[PDB]
Parts: structure tokens; C-alpha cells; sequence
């Protein structure tokens, strides 16, 4: 089946293009997470509530 | 056989993927974050109480001014409600009531919905006459359609069983980009923070990030055992959530291409609804079957809080972009907004 | 002495009608999903039932043990509103449960829409206990202004009439007699329309004797119903007229005072026939345990 | 009252809405809903022809009763992920071709037509969604039954089959095949109508099937049973 | 396209009665809110009456009440007012104003033509504009003021000031509906700001279009008042 075939190719062209990715540690993605949450944790209403007198829905 | 031969280069291209994910595996997420002290429990209550669906709610929406809001119910309505004072602003009937999905432009101009008939109806909320008219209606999928998002005023991108992704042109009707590449139902989508790419979960139990532009398939993300019903983006735009029925939340890393975090407990069996984080991106809050939602500490893979209040599967989550509150809808009919 | 028992028997009806009942309260806030109209009717009737287990009876519990009433003139009139408001209620609402179960199967489609309503169902409610006030409240209390009342010896808390048999005619035939026929009728109806529709489908097993079988229990049901308000309550509405129309006379004390005690028996064993064969209130009273 | 003049005039438009969806909800509470299913060409189409690519409603009137009927074929998506949408319909009508024992599928010539309508029957009954939902069963082509049982025993789709080559006795042996796929005997009931292209009683068949529908659930909501 | 006609007018004898009618078209009349606006060949904008929408809700001023009667007929999208016991202060040119009310609307946003009726023979707010007129050149900046006797701020955070402009022969046009909300339509060149119970509206590139009577209205609670009016010329 040629269509058969076609779609091998295609599946083996799109492996491809996803293997060759610069992936980066996950070490440094934990880090850079954190490093976000850490520069916005007081900005964050439901993790640090607002006083009642800040709040629209007290 | 060629056959025989592309099946065995795509073994090898998998294991390839596999060895080089593998390779950037230094350390788990759970080693790194585990001296940061802990969220401690958190309470939330409930402030506001929307009644007036007469049927299950499937979605909800929030608008960019964290204050107005766009539910959808199955008996037929899409209601926008004024969060502080509850006052229904619109109610719009709709043509055909097996509703699933619904949007909010950024703009507020326009509202988008969309269901079993397999077509995605966008509403103009501001016009002359003083009524909500039916802008467009975008035909052109074959299966339902699950999940709608407003890249912008012009354009919006949809999901459906169909098992593809579309990114119409609103103005002239037509579909200017097709995602495909999932072999089951895409049942949510989650547009980045610069909209520039977006993740898609499907029934086979995977996740792809999609290039909008280009109309590629950028990654491939697997580890659930089942289907993934909720999908949402870390605020910061490199990394994402998806729940699954398999009763799990995980966070995957965008330029790790993996798997960092696992959310799961031994209480837990029923399947995942829905999923969001806060502004900071610390907790991670899920709908479940259980009528209920968890707040996870993100960071630590900790249950830090509950919400409870709905008499019915929790169908639908919100966050608002100022951080302020939740909203919470259910197959009860009810909405509730919680801070 | 012999005291020890009797008193005993009447503690046991006291809690008996307060436990049962407040149980059936308690199932209505432990679950949410009763909330139909026939539900809060079932609520109406536990209530009048919780009433009269825990003020009626404990304050007339003096009464019967030492043949005096404490505060004679001062509680009789209270006393004697609150008990027949509560008795007089307690057969509205059984008339009003019959009703709608009579409407389930006649008016099938529109009853199906207006369940959910608490509207309705409140409506109704405020309805029976207003008629049940106005039947005899109102001849309680305004009786001795008219008639220059007394007729009481020294502390007997009891109406004023019980003596003159045409209000005592009048009120029965409002208050059981009519109820009564309506209660047999709609059970009767039901029963019928039942065995017709059953009867078609037969004409168009394990599921055809399942059908029939629930069909016999609905029938031993719809007749327990009747049979226990009717022998309950006649008794003693017919001795009270008989004692009238004989001025004292015919009746033996004993009689008047068992027939009497019976009504009350009625309130008590209520939350056994209503609330405990409907499957929403099994299902919440499963869930508290 | 701490409202200023557009704050009311906002509340005032609330009410009316409420009030508006009050009454919608109320004309909505009185519908028939039904969900129409079927194994492809089994003359479901035939029966919505007589009675009357996403889902598609048909609406109906029969003696003062409202019916709007879902047909959701053509759904070639996975069923499982919106099956729970018709959760509170009042019946299940499911049609079955007589004439499909003497015929396999086009896609799989080794797979009978039989099989496949009884095991799509056994996965709606038996789903977890529709418990306590009725199903309405219509055997069409029925005549075209009569015309090939002489000729075609059922002894080819059902090889324990022992009785004559007539419609009266094979009718009956499918119709039990069907029901023995019910194992919710307690809960749900089944109602079975031989029909063919020119039947006008399909219209009242449903209507006392529904009827009875309604008022059994209106007893068991009551009590009684 | 949005219409509001006007008929009824005429002239009248003192103490008589004459019923004025309102056709709409091409909007959903029965959402909105229907206001009965006059102004006096003195050319300073008088409200007279408000009917909601539903009906609910009825207002009339006080110069008028017990004698004018606002109604409404929604299948035939016609608003009236029935007037009786005319004294000669009611001569006035009539307008059919529409108002619909919800979270970020834009109250009266459109204004009728108008109907010349001619009659032969204390907690109220005061608004205030202390300028009558103002000689204005082509493509310089103009301000406006505004004065309020009660502060127009509210607990929510809303200031109900709307400024209007009325050009030459023609109806009043809504151009900030809540200070700094510039209307649909309208020219950037609009803007507003203001404080409590000072108001000033800014207009920047002066166009020859721009020449007309500028009004000041509040809209914190009725009767709904008006200022003066400030008239730019050249
Ligand atoms: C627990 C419930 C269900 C049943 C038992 C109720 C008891 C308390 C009732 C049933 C019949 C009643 C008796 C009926 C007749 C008389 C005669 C009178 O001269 C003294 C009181 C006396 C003796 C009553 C006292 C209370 C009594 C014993
Ligand atoms: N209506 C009669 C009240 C009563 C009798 N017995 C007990 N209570």
C-alpha cells in the first residue's frame, strides 16, 4: 500500500523533527522554575491573602 | 519491505528521544525544591454563589478584567455574570444546547461557543441594536468541539474529536491553519502567555506543543495512561499541566522535554476535570469527579488545600489574571467564586 | 405501685415521637437532594408529629398521674390550641400527601415538570396549618367570652364544648370524615390506574413477575396507609360525639381516656409509614450512618 | 440603600433575566427527550421519516406531548467522551434491522451485522449513565424477515437456534436474544415493537411507552414503589 | 439604523392636554430604558420623565409630576407621554432619549429629533458651568468646566458625570459617558477627567464640527440635572 508507506514516512519525518531539540538540564529547569515562583510569591492573592479592606469579593 | 524499514528507523528515532531525555535527567524536581519551606494549608472560602443555569454546567471563562465572567450550561444558555455583585449582565440562547466549550475575547467584544453540532458560533456582545447577535459561525470540523480559545480579535483556535486543531480567520469564515497529528480526540487546548504557541492534550494520552504560525507540531509529551481531559500553561510560559483520568496531574518542562512532576495520591481514583495555576504559579488547583477540587503545592507535589461546596462532578476551573479568586463550576448548576 | 409502669409506657411514646421525627428533620438538612414538594409535605408532617410527641404530651403527662392541672386557666387555653392545631394539621397533611401522589399518576407530565418547585410546596404547607388553626382554634379560645364560658370544674383543661354535639359534628365531619373519604379515594384511584396500565403492557418472566410483585407491595402499601389513619383517628372522634349526644352518659372512662391516647398513637407511628418507605429519605438516613 | 441609580437599573435588568429564564426553563420542563440510536443503515431513518455532520433534532407533537428526538449518528468519535451528556433522557429508541441476520458489514465480511447491533445494544443498556433509562426497542424490515427466514435459517447467526423457519418463532427468538443483553432487570425496562415501511403505530407505541415511563418514575419519586 | 421619531407637537391652549408619541426602530426598544428630555427655547436641557425598561421603574421631575404620564407599548416599540393641565412654562422642544443600565453600558447614547410643543399665553444636585461662551480658533486646544454642589463620586468607584454636545439644529450627542469614557464613535480628540466635584472636558485640534453647546449632566440619583451649557463659536 503506498499510502501505507506514506504515512511511515511521514511518522519517521516528524520523529525527526523532534529529536534534534537543544533540551537543557532539568536541573536548570527546576532552578528557573522555582527562581519564578520565588520573584512572584507576593503578588500571588490566593497563596498570601489580601486584607478584607483589599479584597472585591470580601 | 520499505514498510519494515520505516517501522524499525521509527523505533530508532524513539529510542534516540528517549536516550537524549534520558541524558538530561540530572536531578528530580522533588531533590531541588526539597528545602523550600512549605505553603502550610491553604483555606479558601466561598464568597459568591451564581445561580440560574437549570442544567450542568460544562465551562466557564474569565474575562481579562477579572471581573466579568462566561458560563455555559446545556440547557441551552451562556450567561455573563458580573462577579462582585452576581447581577447577570447577558443571557444568550443558543441554537443548539450541547454546548461543551466557551470563551472570552481579551477585548470583551465577543464572546465564542461551541459543542456536538461541531461548530464554533462567535457572539458580538457590543453592537448598535442593544441585542448579542451571532457574529459567525465556523464550520468545517467533523467531530465535536471540545476546547476554544480568542488568539486575538481576528482569530481563534479550536479543538475537536475530529482529532485535529484548527486556527480560523474569524473574518472571513475560513480555517487558515489544521494541527493534526493526534490519533484520538484533542479534548483541550491552553494558548501560551505570548500566544505564539500552544499545547494540546488528546484521548491517546499525550500532549503536543504546536507552533501557531508555522503549523507545526513542535513536541510530543507522554507519561499519562490515560486520556487527558485538562491541559493549562505555567504562567511564565515554559512549562504545563495536564490532568488525566488515571486520577494524576504532571508537570512537564518545555525545554527539558520531560516529565518533572507527578501529581497523584492514594485516595484519589476518580478522573481529572480540570486544571489551573495561580499568578505565581506556586499552587495547582484540579477539578475532580470526587465534587470537589485540590490545591497542590506545584513546587512539592503536596495536597495543600480543598475545596468542597459542589453536589456534583466539578466540571470546570478559572483563575482570575489579577490572582484574586477561583471560580468553580459543577454538573450542579451552580458557580461559585472562591477567595 | 402500679404508677411506675404507666408513667414508664408514656416515656417511651415521648421519645418515640421525638426521636423518629427529628430523625426525618434531620435527613432533610443532612441531604440536599430532598427538596421536592412532596418531600417538604413529608417535612409538614414530621413536624406536627415532632410537636405534639414533645410539648403535648409531656405537659398532659401531669394531668393523667395526679387528675389536677398545674396553672389551671392560664395553660389550658395554650394547651388545648397547640393540640388540636397539631392533630388537625397532622390529617391535612395526610390528605395533602394522598393528593399528590393521586396527581403523579393523572396529571403524569405536569406533575414531572413542577416537582422542583419550593414555592408550591411552601404555598401549600402555609395553607394547612392556617385551616387548621381556623377550625378550632378560634372556637377554643372564643367560647367562654360568648357562652360565659366556666363549665370547668377546678383545674380540667378541656373545651367547652364536648357536651354540645352539633359543633362536635361539624368539626368531625371537616376534620376525619371528609379527609377520611378523600384519602380512600385517591388510594383507591391509584391502586386502579396501576393495575390498568400494568395490564396493557402484560397484553402487549423475571421482569413480568418483578412488575406484579411491586404492584403487590404497592397495594399492601396504599391499604396499610388508610387502614392505620382511619382505625387511629375514628375511634375516638366517635366516642367524643357518642359521650355528647348522651350528655356524660354511655361511655366507660376507660374508654374515652384509651381512644384518646390513640391519636397520639398516630403521631408516633407516622414517620414509620411515610417517611421510611420513601428511597430518597432511606437514602440520606444510610448516609448519616 | 448604598446603591446608586445605575447600580438598581442593573439589578432591575438582572431580575428580568431571571425571570426570563424562569419561564424558558419552565417550557423546557415539559419536553420529552429522546435519544434515538442504531447500527448505522437499520432503518433508523425510516423510523424518523414515520415519527416526524453533528447531532440532529426532530421535533414532534402526539396528543399534547412534546417530543424532541437526538439523533446522534454520524459521530465517528470516540462515544465514551460525550455519552454522559444525555445523562436525564427520558428513553433510549433503538432500532435493529430484521433483515441484518442474512448480512455481515462492508468493512468486515467475516463480522455479522446481527452481532454487532446486539453488541452495541448491550454496551448503551448496560452503561453506566442510563441505569434506570428506558429503552424502546423497534425490530424494522420485518416483512423482509418473512421473505428470507424461509429461505435462510437463523441457524446462520444463531447456531443454537432449533426452532421453525417461521417469522412467528424467529421474531420471538431474537427478541429474547435482545433481552437477555439486559442485566439491569430491576431497575430498567424494555419495550419491544415489530414495525416495517408502512407502520402508523410507531407514533403510539412510543407514546404509551413514554407515558409509562413517566408516571413510573413519577411513583417512585412519590414513594409507593 | 437606530431611530427615534418624535410626533405629537403642536400648539396648544393653556390648561388642555396633548399626548406625545415616540416611534423606535431598528433596535431592540423593550431592553432600553426610555427618558423624556426637554429644552426650552431658553436652550438649557430639562429632564422630565423615565419609564425602565419592563416598565418597572417610573420618574418623573417634580415641575411636572401629577400632571404628565409616561407609558410605553413594546409590540408596537412606541413611547408616550400624556400631558395635561399645560401651563406656559411647558413650551419646549421634546426628546426621546434611550438608556440601557448594566456593567459597562453607555446610558443615553442616542437622542431623538425633537417635537415643538407651544402653549399659548432643595436636595436636588446643582451643576454648574461658569462659562457661557467661549471664542475658540481652529486647531487649538479648549476646556470646559464643570461644577458639582455633591460630590458625583461613588462607594463602587464610579464618578456619573456625562458630557453631551449639541450642534446647531440638531439633537444632543453623548460624548464621555462616566468621566474618561469616551462614547462610540466619537473623535479621540474628546477627553475627560476630573475629581469629585471638579469636571473639565479637554478637546484638542478644534474642528469646525466641534462648534455647538457643550452639557454637563449627572447621573448619581433623580431627578437627573444639567448644566447651563457652554457655547464654543468661530
Ligand atoms: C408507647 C405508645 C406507642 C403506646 C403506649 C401509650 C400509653 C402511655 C397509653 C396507652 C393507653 C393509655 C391509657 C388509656 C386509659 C387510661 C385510663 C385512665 O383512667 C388513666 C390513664 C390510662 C391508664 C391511660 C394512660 C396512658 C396509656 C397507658
Ligand atoms: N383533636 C383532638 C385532640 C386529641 C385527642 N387525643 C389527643 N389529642
Amino acid at each position: 500500500n503506498t499510502a501505507s508507506i506514506a504515512q511511515a514516512r511521514k511518522l519517521v519525518e516528524q520523529l525527526k523533527m523532534e529529536a534534534n531539540i537543544d533540551r537543557i538540564k532539568v536541573s536548570k529547569a527546576a532552578a528557573d522554575l522555582m527562581a519564578y515562583c520565588e520573584a512572584h510569591a507576593k503578588e500571588d492573592p490566593l497563596l498570601t491573602p489580601v486584607p478584607a479592606s483589599e479584597n472585591p469579593f470580601r | 519491505s520499505e514498510l519494515d524499514q520505516l517501522r524499525q528507523e521509527a523505533e530508532q528515532l524513539k529510542n534516540q528521544i528517549r536516550d537524549a531525555r534520558k541524558a538530561c535527567a540530572d536531578a528530580t524536581l522533588s531533590q531541588i525544591t526539597n528545602n523550600i519551606d512549605p505553603v502550610g494549608r491553604i483555606q479558601m472560602r466561598t464568597r459568591r454563589t451564581l445561580r440560574g443555569h437549570l442544567a450542568k454546567i460544562y465551562a466557564m471563562h474569565w474575562g481579562t478584567d477579572s471581573r466579568l465572567l462566561v458560563s455555559a450550561s446545556q440547557d441551552g444558555k451562556l450567561i455573563i455574570w458580573d462577579s462582585y455583585t452576581t447581577n447577570k449582565v447577558h443571557a444568550i440562547p443558543l441554537r443548539s444546547s450541547w454546548v461543551m466549550t466557551c470563551a472570552y475575547a481579551p477585548s470583551g467584544n465577543y464572546v465564542a461557543c461551541g459543542g456536538l453540532d461541531n461548530i464554533c458560533s462567535i457572539y458580538n456582545l457590543k453592537t448598535r441594536e442593544g441585542n448579542v447577535r451571532v457574529s459567525r459561525e465556523l464550520a468545517g470540523h467533523t467531530g465535536y468541539l471540545s476546547c476554544c480559545r480568542f488568539l486575538d480579535d481576528n482569530q481563534i483556535v479550536t479543538s475537536s474529536g475530529d482529532t485535529t486543531c484548527a486556527l480560523w480567520d474569524i473574518e472571513t469564515g475560513q480555517q487558515t491553519t489544521t494541527f493534526t497529528g493526534h490519533t484520538g480526540d484533542v479534548m483541550s487546548l491552553s494558548l501560551a502567555p505570548d500566544t505564539r504557541l500552544f499545547v494540546s492534550g488528546a484521548c491517546d494520552a499525550s500532549a503536543k506543543l504546536w507552533d501557531v504560525r508555522e503549523g507545526m507540531c513542535r513536541q510530543t509529551f507522554t507519561g499519562h495512561e490515560s486520556d487527558i481531559n485538562a491541559i493549562c500553561f505555567f504562567p511564565n510560559g515554559n512549562a504545563f499541566a495536564t490532568g488525566s483520568d488515571d486520577a494524576t496531574c504532571r508537570l512537564f518542562d518545555l525545554r527539558a522535554d520531560q516529565e518533572l512532576m507527578t501529581y497523584s495520591h492514594d485516595n484519589i481514583i476518580c478522573g481529572i476535570t480540570s486544571v489551573s495555576f495561580s499568578k505565581s504559579g506556586r499552587l495547582l488547583l484540579a477539578g475532580y469527579d470526587d465534587f470537589n477540587c485540590n490545591v497542590w503545592d506545584a513546587l512539592k507535589a503536596d495536597r495543600a488545600g480543598v475545596l468542597a461546596g459542589h453536589d456534583n462532578r466539578v466540571s470546570c476551573l478559572g483563575v482570575t489574571d489579577d490572582g484574586m479568586a477561583v471560580a468553580t463550576g459543577s454538573w450542579d448548576s451552580f458557580l461559585k467564586i472562591w477567595n | 405501685a402500679w404508677t411506675a409502669v404507666l408513667a414508664a409506657l408514656m416515656a417511651l411514646l415521648i421519645v418515640a415521637t421525638v426521636l423518629g421525627n427529628a430523625l426525618v428533620m434531620l435527613a432533610f438538612v443532612a441531604d440536599s437532594s430532598l427538596r421536592t414538594q412532596n418531600n417538604f409535605f413529608l417535612l409538614n408532617l414530621a413536624i406536627s408529629d415532632f410537636l405534639v410527641g414533645a410539648f403535648c404530651i409531656p405537659l398532659y403527662v401531669p394531668y393523667v398521674l395526679t387528675g389536677r392541672w398545674t396553672f389551671g386557666r392560664g395553660l389550658c387555653k395554650l394547651w388545648l390550641v397547640v393540640d388540636y392545631l397539631l392533630c388537625t394539621s397532622s390529617a391535612f397533611n395526610i390528605v395533602l400527601i394522598s393528593y399528590d401522589r393521586f396527581l403523579s399518576v393523572t396529571r403524569a407530565v405536569s406533575y414531572r415538570a413542577q416537582q422542583g418547585d419550593t414555592r408550591r410546596a411552601v404555598r401549600k404547607m402555609l395553607l394547612v396549618w392556617v385551616l387548621a388553626f381556623l377550625l378550632y382554634g378560634p372556637a377554643i379560645l372564643s367560647w367562654e367570652y360568648l357562652s360565659g364560658g366556666s363549665s370547668i370544674p377546678e383545674g380540667h383543661c378541656y373545651a367547652e364544648f364536648f357536651y354540645n354535639w352539633y359543633f362536635l359534628i361539624t368539626a368531625s365531619t371537616l376534620e376525619f370524615f371528609t379527609p377520611f373519604l378523600s384519602v380512600t379515594f385517591f388510594n383507591l384511584s391509584i391502586y386502579l390506574n396501576i393495575q390498568r396500565r400494568t395490564r396493557l403492557r402484560l397484553d402487549g418472566s423475571f421482569t413480568q413477575r418483578f412488575r406484579l410483585s411491586r404492584d403487590r407491595k404497592v397495594a399492601k402499601s396504599l391499604a396499610v396507609i388508610v387502614s392505620i389513619f382511619g382505625l387511629c383517628w375514628a375511634p375516638y372522634t366517635l366516642l367524643m360525639i357518642i359521650r355528647a349526644a348522651c350528655h356524660g352518659h354511655c361511655v366507660p372512662d376507660y374508654w374515652y381516656e384509651t381512644s384518646f391516647w390513640l391519636l397520639w398513637a398516630n403521631s408516633a407511628v407516622n414517620p414509620v409509614l411515610y417517611p421510611l418507605c420513601h428511597h430518597s429519605f432511606r437514602r440520606a438516613f444510610t448516609k448519616l450512618l | 440603600c448604598t446603591l446608586s441609580a445605575e447600580d438598581k437599573a442593573a439589578v432591575e435588568r438582572s431580575k428580568m433575566i431571571d425571570r426570563n429564564l424562569r419561564e424558558d426553563g419552565e417550557k423546557a420542563a415539559r419536553e420529552v427527550k429522546l435519544l434515538l440510536l442504531g447500527a448505522g443503515e437499520s432503518g433508523k431513518n425510516t423510523i424518523v421519516k414515520q415519527m416526524k455532520t453533528g447531532i440532529v433534532e426532530t421535533h414532534f407533537t402526539f396528543k399534547d406531548l412534546h417530543f424532541k428526538m437526538f439523533d446522534v449518528g454520524a459521530q465517528r468519535s470516540e462515544r465514551k467522551k460525550w455519552i454522559h451528556c444525555f445523562e436525564g433522557v427520558t428513553a433510549i429508541i433503538f432500532c435493529v434491522a430484521l433483515s441484518d441476520y442474512d448480512l455481515v458489514l462492508a468493512e468486515d465480511e467475516e463480522m455479522n451485522r446481527m452481532h454487532a447491533s446486539m453488541k452495541l445494544f448491550d454496551s448503551i443498556c448496560n452503561n453506566k449513565w442510563f441505569t434506570d433509562t428506558s429503552i424502546i426497542l423497534f425490530l424494522n424490515k420485518k416483512d423482509l424477515f418473512e421473505e428470507k427466514i424461509k429461505k435462510s435459517p437463523l441457524t446462520i447467526c444463531y447456531p443454537e437456534y432449533a426452532g421453525s423457519n417461521t417469522y412467528e418463532e424467529a421474531a420471538a427468538y431474537i427478541q429474547c436474544q435482545f433481552e437477555d443483553l439486559n442485566k439491569r432487570k430491576d431497575t430498567k425496562e424494555i419495550y419491544t415493537h415489530f414495525t416495517c415501511s408502512t407502520d402508523t403505530k410507531n407514533v403510539q407505541f412510543v407514546f404509551d411507552a413514554v407515558t409509562d415511563v413517566i408516571i413510573k418514575n413519577n411513583l417512585k419519586d412519590c414513594g409507593l414503589f | 439604523d437606530v431611530q427615534l421619531v418624535e410626533s405629537g407637537g403642536g400648539l396648544v391652549q393653556p390648561g388642555g392636554s396633548r399626548k406625545l408619541s415616540c416611534s423606535a426602530s431598528g433596535f431592540a426598544f423593550s431592553s432600553f430604558g426610555m427618558h423624556w428630555v426637554r429644552q426650552a427655547p431658553e436652550k438649557g436641557l430639562e429632564w422630565v420623565a423615565y419609564i425602565s425598561s419592563g416598565s418597572g421603574t417610573i420618574y418623573y421631575a417634580d415641575t411636572v409630576k401629577g400632571r404628565f404620564t409616561i407609558s410605553r407599548d413594546d409590540p408596537k416599540n412606541t413611547l408616550f407621554l400624556q400631558m395635561t393641565s399645560l401651563r406656559s412654562e411647558d413650551t419646549a422642544m421634546y426628546y426621546c432619549v434611550r438608556s440601557i443600565y448594566y456593567y459597562g453600558s453607555s446610558p443615553f447614547d442616542f437622542w431623538g429629533q425633537g417635537t415643538t410643543l407651544t402653549v399659548s399665553s432643595g436636595s436636588d444636585i446643582v451643576m454648574t458651568q461658569a462659562t457661557s461662551s467661549v471664542p475658540v480658533t481652529p486647531g487649538e486646544s479648549v476646556s470646559i468646566s464643570c461644577r458639582s454642589s455633591k460630590s458625583l463620586l461613588h462607594s463602587n468607584g464610579n464618578t456619573y458625570l456625562y458630557w453631551f454636545l449639541q450642534r446647531p439644529g440638531q439633537s444632543p450627542q453623548l460624548l464621555i459617558y462616566r468621566m474618561s469614557n469616551l462614547a462610540s464613535g466619537v473623535p479621540d480628540r474628546f477627553s475627560g477627567s476630573g475629581s469629585g466635584t471638579a469636571f473639565t472636558l479637554t478637546i484638542s485640534r478644534l474642528e469646525a464640527e466641534d462648534v455647538g453647546v457643550y452639557y454637563c449632566m449627572q447621573h448619581l440619583e433623580y431627578p437627573l440635572t444639567f448644566g447651563a451649557g457652554t457655547k464654543l463659536e468661530l
